């Protein structure tokens, strides 16, 4: 059934979908084509299916979150004198009626987020995030006068896409290098980032340059807001900002044996790292909750971030 | 959605005389401060529930929300008003839902699942719940002052600013048994007169009180064991809307590793997220910091007198409330069990 | 008056103890007496075992408890229990785990609604004592162990302080499942519980290093993970454990080492203290006399006559409040949570 | 360039019997500690100058530099030895240089870059060299006297002072303020190495009329909240301003920073060494496991690594104030103090 192929399938299907939701839709259309009819048969199922899904995509955190939400909805109404089939249709029936809220969650976020931008302020964002864009755009329509710094986000290069996205809405933009983010913090009134996933302690898993912005923000005494939908909450507890499942081997060294001038103003765009080297660098980092001012979700703005824990507590019994 | 719509002015005056008088006194700053506004609003609501006639719960809800919206706009930085409203709004909603089925978990799982006589003469019940609020608003100083035997100990030095009946009752209760010291930074220019009066009352209880200028706050901070502050309101992000100069105490405390304790009733807790501090901070008259008879000075210089000060949520270590002592991280759960999170915007 | 709050910052801490049974009240059950002796004498057991023994003793209390027929079971069993408690707290101040199990028992004393033949009444009671011991302590402990063990990676250098049942179980279990790691045991004066730990862990064939708390800075550079057992977890997210625990967590933080608190849920408390001095337990000052390498080997010390010396006071606190910002994660049977989410769990009971 | 190369050891013996004897006692650590090492080194150097005959000044300098070199490598962590050597070396150069002025008829290091590229060099400078050496020995005997007098500016009534281990300098500092002012001192035992010394000092502090409390090292964090000032002694102060001090001091310094409590250090300027702490692994010394774990614990010592370091390191950023015999200075200004007491060439001996 090649669940993986499907999961990737939505992802291209619809730019506005989230990796967790794409995993939920995956399991649904497996639950459609799933002959099943044994709880043993019925529940043996996805687990090999999300497992197969988890092992089929290399960075798996976000889809694992959407997964984790799915089965807990499954067993919690399979508990309850649970019959199988009524959930099997009801999930396949309302699958369209899932990527409904997921889209409504983002809009709910933007309606909560945009007042954080007030007249004459300068925003800083790292890379491209649909949620961040949603918040910024929603503020723009209300004729709010603001400007946005966008970090050239290597390796993804998401900075260009976000810059153009904001340029289309007549929002004044300016791109900054990953090395110049600290120098710009004095001109920044607010920092706004998205997140692929939010861990148990309310920490952020996102693009590799995220935590550096949160660090500069803390140092420059500027508010740092994260933008993520509720279904990005995942039960996993990184013990450091380095503790995550690695897709590829990372940060390993050369082994040379006897193997046989630049000014600072000089601009050498041809002097960047190659992709062989870049595949040795991480794709994601972790941002501790003590760097996050408030976490904007569809559930509202979570400042406690013992509250993200509260939600994951409710999810599991 | 206010009550200027859905009702005329003269209709409001006749039907809800209390609402009209509260609006006038909220704008004129007659009714003033968290406690006075809380009580008055709750009494005005008792009239609204008594007078208003509806057949549907929804009519009642939006009627209250409309009156709430109007009372809020009258004086928006007196968060105490809206909180009492939101409290009653929730009180109405679940009195309804248990009446709903006497006639027989997570918000994360809502993403996946099922899509899609009630209102009248529960009035008698609603009015009772309003009285329950009045009673609780009286027990605030008693429910809080008792906890002073867990934090205030002998020979400790305590720093306080301005005047807080809550903090005062807190201190004096421990003071009738244990002997300690209190440094009172006056709240110049605003809480000035009141703090001096409180300082005298403390000393009369034998608490060894010292009255210092606001500029002395840092200098004495090194010898202070604990900071105990009152507040005007606690906002949605756990922040603190409090009286002028209180951040001087807060910042200096964090710099000297001194714990910051806040004494406040739960009713001062508002779901209003501070998207701003400018709209939060109100400015009184420049008369308080500069005499008007300084003709040259007042015509040649911007003279500003903030009434409130803001304190970021992460500068408070402990909240002493009527419910008990809680960390700032727990204010999240305090709200979700008090208001209904749709009335956050009234 | 029964009170003494003076210039001494330790003047308020309860120093009164009962070391012998002399003049012991008559209504005290034998099993309670022996527990009172062991609580006031042993160096060997802490909050977890204290709670288990307390409950099992109280079953014997209730089992041997005979109803007078001027009243019956519900009104007077709680009074007889209160007598046993008053004696026990005089031998040694109640642990949080014990106090919470006391509120449990007392509550369940009352809720039986004037129902049953007493014998049936006894019969259930021992049940949720049996079940309280089962679910809240033993089962939960096993959950914590496997939750904590999977955080251990091959090549880890794990620091445990003193002698903690929970942490010891985690480490022993870890090597049993075949994890490659070594343990750093940090000990402290006056009595050296880290030895009991070192003894235990080396008998299970675990690679171990042994240092005093004075060498914390030195040995920390080898440590990759720190595991802590808790006497109680405070509602502000702070960890309330043995006297040196905060120092472990503080220097651990400075070396970027994760601080992992392992505490059963029933040891959570509503109490919030801002310093380690308001709520603590005084240990005998004479313990600090012994010159160091061993204890109770009889060496006299320069400080031996400190009781008679003016301006000379010996002091050893038993406990320590470790601030929330120094705890990385709290591992209970609810899973791995931020320590600040403790008061939330108390609502889910 | 040691003394073996210049001459056979057999006659670094009959020519310098005090040197070979001091080297022996330095390696065996019979003469140990900053003060003892400093005095004995200065005395040995005196009989070296007394007996050496070096007619051009460069023979003296090369002799003392070489002789001092082997004294340094005898026990490299007793930096007071090398410091005395560096003093005497500058004593000669400057004195001679001043002598050079006597016959008649830099100032920037940066400016030098553009800079441009003896008569009656002399012996029998002994009189003045021995004079200045005897002076130094005297100036060492006055360290406590003019340090303790600065206590009236930092020790006041009813304050609470935290100190650790035993320091004769600190003890003098406390007792000098104690005659007129009554305050409190918490003495953390320096277990396992400064235990008896601190216990003895604590008794004398009590006898001096100081409210003295003796605590275990674990209790340090617990009582920090009621401490006004930390007053520490040190074994040595390195080039970057860091402290080579006795074990457990890191506990105090870290806990002090956390509670925003000032850290004061009382030390003579002779403990100020120019050597840079490149590797702390070479600076921290380890004594016997004996002090921590008993030897009759056969099974434990055979199955565990026991480590007893008796030196701790404090980074210079954790010291607020240095109390010296030259006065009170910030860690920043130690830079210039070294430049005024040592010639830069003598940094590596």
């Amino acid at each position: 059934f090649d669940i993986v192929q499907v999961y990737k399938k939505f992802l291209q299907d619809d730019p506005e979908i989230t990796m967790p939701v794409a995993a939920i839709e995956a399991l649904v259309q497996l639950l459609s084509r799933s002959q099943a009819k044994t709880i043993s048969e019925f529940m043996d199922i996805l687990q090999n299916g999300s497992n197969t899904l988890k092992e089929g995509v290399q960075n798996n955190i976000s889809l694992s979150a959407g997964c984790d939400i799915f089965q807990r909805f499954v067993t919690r109404s399979l508990h309850d004198v649970g019959d199988f089939e009524q959930c099997k249709r009801h999930l396949v029936e309302n699958g369209k009626l899932f990527i409904q809220r997921a889209r409504a969650c983002r809009q709910r976020i933007a309606h909560l987020g945009y007042p954080l931008i007030r007249d004459g302020s300068v925003i800083l964002t790292h890379g491209f995030s649909r949620g961040v864009a949603a918040v910024l755009l929603a503020a723009a329509k209300r004729h709010v006068r603001f400007k946005v710094f966008v970090t050239e986000s290597r390796p993804s290069g998401s900075g260009c896409l976000m810059t153009r996205t904001l340029k289309n809405a007549c929002i004044p933009t300016c791109m900054v290098l990953d090395s110049a983010v600290s120098f710009t913090m004095n001109r920044v009134d607010l920092v706004l980032v998205g997140a692929e996933g939010v861990v148990e302690n309310g920490g952020l898993i996102n693009q590799i340059g995220t935590f550096q912005l949160a660090v500069f923000a803390k140092h420059a005494h500027k508010p740092f807001y994260a933008v993520a939908e509720s279904h990005k909450f995942v039960r996993m507890f990184p013990l450091s900002q380095y503790d995550i499942p690695f897709s590829r081997p990372i940060l390993e060294f050369d082994d040379p044996s006897p193997e046989t001038p630049t000014p600072s103003d000089a601009i050498h765009n041809e002097l960047i790292m190659n992709e062989e080297q870049i595949r040795n660098n991480p794709t994601l980092d972790v941002t501790p909750p003590e760097f996050v001012s408030g976490l904007i979700t569809d559930l509202g703005i979570i400042d406690s971030k013992s509250g993200v824990s509260e939600e994951l507590i409710k999810l599991y019994l | 959605g206010p009550i200027s719509e859905f009702m005329s002015t003269i209709n409001v005056e006749h039907t809800y005389p209390a609402v009209s008088s509260l609006i006038a006194d909220l704008k004129s700053r007659k009714v003033q401060g968290p406690f006075a506004v809380a009580v008055e609003t709750a009494l005005v609501m008792r009239q609204v529930i008594s007078q208003t006639r509806w057949s549907t719960v929804d009519q009642l809800i939006d009627t209250v929300r409309a009156v709430g919206s109007t009372l809020v706009k009258a004086q928006p930085t007196e968060f105490s008003c809206g909180n009492i409203i939101r409290r009653i709004l929730r009180l109405i909603r679940e009195e309804y839902q248990e009446l709903l089925k006497t006639a027989d978990y997570s918000s994360m799982l809502n993403l996946l699942g099922r899509p899609t006589t009630g209102g009248m003469d529960m009035r008698a019940v609603i009015i009772s719940g309003i009285q329950d609020v009045i009673d609780e608003l009286d027990k605030i100083n008693t429910d809080i002052e008792v906890q002073s035997m867990d934090h205030l100990h002998s020979n400790e030095i305590i720093l306080t600013q301005g005047c807080s009946k809550t903090v005062e009752a807190f201190l004096r209760f421990a003071a009738k048994k244990r002997k300690f010291s209190v440094i009172v930074a006056e709240g110049f220019p605003n809480n000035q007169k009141g703090s001096h009066a409180m300082a005298k009352r403390l000393a009369q209880a034998g608490i060894d009180t010292t009255v210092i200028s606001d500029a002395t706050i840092f200098a004495i901070m090194s010898r202070v064991n604990k900071v105990i502050l009152g507040t005007h309101a606690i906002l949605g992000n756990g922040g603190l809307v409090t009286y002028s100069g209180a951040q001087l105490v807060a910042q200096a405390a964090r710099h000297h590793a001194t714990p910051v304790v806040v004494c406040s009733g739960i009713y001062k807790l508002s779901p209003v997220y501070p998207y701003d501090l400018e709209s939060i901070i109100q400015l009184s008259s420049p008369d308080k910091i500069m005499s008007f008879n300084e003709g040259d000075l007042i015509s040649r210089a911007e003279i500003l007198n903030p009434y409130y000060d803001y304190i970021p949520p992460d500068l408070v270590d402990l909240f002493i409330t009527n419910l008990g002592g809680y960390p700032p991280s727990y204010l999240y759960r305090i709200m979700n069990d008090t208001y209904d999170a749709s009335d956050t915007i009234l | 008056i029964f009170e003494e709050k003076q210039v001494s910052i330790f003047s308020h801490l309860d120093w009164r103890r009962r070391r012998t049974t002399e003049n012991i009240p008559k209504d005290i059950h034998p099993a309670v007496i022996r527990l009172g002796l062991k609580l006031a004498n042993y160096k060997i057991f802490g909050s977890n075992q204290r709670c288990i023994d307390l409950l099992k003793t109280f079953k014997i209390v209730i089992q041997d408890y005979q109803t007078p027929y001027g009243t019956t079971l519900s009104r007077h069993l709680t009074t007889h229990i209160n007598s046993q408690i008053a004696y026990l707290v005089s031998t040694r101040p109640l642990s949080i785990s014990m106090g919470n199990a006391i509120r449990f028992l007392k509550l369940e004393i009352s809720v039986l609604d004037i129902d049953l033949t007493d014998d049936e009444g006894k019969e259930l009671l021992l049940e949720k004592i049996d079940s309280y011991i089962r679910d809240r302590i033993i089962i939960a402990g096993q959950v914590i162990v496997q939750a904590a063990t999977e955080k251990i990676q091959d090549g880890d250098v794990i620091l445990t302080y003193l002698h903690s049942s929970t942490v010891n179980d985690v480490l022993i279990h870890a090597k049993n499942v075949g994890k490659k790691f070594r343990v750093v045991v940090v000990d402290s004066r006056p009595e050296f519980e880290g030895r009991v730990c070192l003894k235990l862990l080396t008998e299970h064939g675990i690679e171990c290093t042994y240092v005093m708390i004075s060498a914390l800075s030195y040995i920390m550079q080898e440590v990759t993970k720190i595991f802590l057992g808790g006497h109680a977890m405070l509602s502000n997210g702070a960890l309330y454990s043995r006297a040196g625990t905060s120092l472990i967590s503080l220097l651990g933080h400075e070396s970027n080492v994760p601080v992992i608190a392992c505490c059963e849920s029933y040891k959570f408390t509503e109490r919030i203290q801002l310093d380690s001095l308001v709520y603590n337990e005084l240990a005998p000052g004479d313990q600090l006399v012994n010159m160091g390498v061993d204890d109770f080997e009889e060496k006299p010390g320069v400080l031996a006559n400190w009781k008679s010396v003016k301006n000379l006071k010996l002091l050893s606190l038993k406990y320590d409040v470790t601030p929330p910002r120094l705890i990385t994660v709290c591992v209970c049977e609810m899973g791995l949570l931020p320590s600040t989410s403790v008061p939330a769990i108390i609502n889910e009971f």
